[PDB]
Order: structure tokens, then C-alpha cells, then sequence
């Protein structure tokens, strides 16, 4: 469950990637960015439609 | 100052005015008034002589058969004259 099989894997991800796992039959959620604010804590806040 | 409090996100604060209105910007509709009746005119038509007082010099994109400003207007006695010498007035 835990653990899975790549059939050909690339030897470039260390510890930080993302697998990102999509089935079949599946409404993939699009998303436009329109508002975006930047702040001194340094992260960004996106307002999106 | 090394934290950012209050991060106030803002998601239907504008959306309250509309979805279409934040991917475009709409149009401005003219001012109606009351003795023009119901002719509703826009801001690219003009199909009668205007003023040229202290006022902007129209621009023209396509087409479209306009009106103009009027520069200088001028009744004079037309004399008897062609391009030539056949001048009857037999």
C-alpha cells in the first residue's frame, strides 16, 4: 500500500518530490490565477476563479 | 516584522460584483436624456455636422460613414465659370 512500482523511473528525485496520482474517469480541476499578494513573511497569497 | 499577521485573504469580497467583471473589465453605457427621445446613442457614432469649439478632433478606425466637425461655412455668388472656354449662358 505504502510502497509502489514505477515501471521506469527517473534517479533525480531525493526526498522532496511530489507524486501526484490521477485515476481514470477523473474532472481534473483547472485553475487561473488573477490576484496575487506578496507580504514580508515571505510567502504569496493567490486569489484564483 | 519577521511574521506577516493579518493575512485578510479576499475571495468573494470581489466577486460580489459580478464573476464576468473580474476577467473583463465591461463597458460604459451612455446617459440617456429625455429630449433626444429614444435614440440611444453609443460613443462611436456621429452622423450630424458637430462644433469645432475648444473641442478634440475625432478619430476614425473602419468603415463606418461618420459626420465631421464643421470647420468653416460660407454662401458666396457662384460665377459662370468651367473648366475651359464654353462659357454660354444662352
Amino acid at each position: 500500500v505504502k510502497v509502489k512500482v514505477s515501471r521506469v523511473p527517473d534517479g533525480v528525485a531525493e526526498y522532496s518530490v511530489w507524486e501526484l496520482k490521477l485515476p481514470t474517469l477523473r474532472q481534473r480541476l483547472f485553475r487561473c490565477v488573477s490576484i496575487r499578494e506578496n507580504d514580508d513573511g515571505t510567502y504569496a497569497i493567490t486569489a484564483v476563479q | 516584522g519577521g511574521m506577516t499577521g493579518v493575512l485578510f485573504s479576499l475571495g468573494a469580497s470581489m466577486v460580489l460584483g459580478g464573476v464576468a467583471q473580474m476577467l473583463a473589465p465591461k463597458a460604459r453605457t451612455p446617459r440617456i436624456q429625455t429630449t433626444d427621445n429614444g435614440k440611444q446613442n453609443t460613443y462611436f457614432s456621429s452622423l450630424d455636422n458637430m462644433v469645432a469649439q475648444g473641442n478634440v478632433l475625432p478619430v476614425l478606425y473602419g468603415e463606418m460613414r461618420v459626420g465631421s466637425r464643421v470647420v468653416s461655412q460660407e454662401i458666396s455668388t457662384a460665377d459662370e465659370g468651367d473648366g475651359g472656354q464654353v462659357v454660354v449662358i444662352g
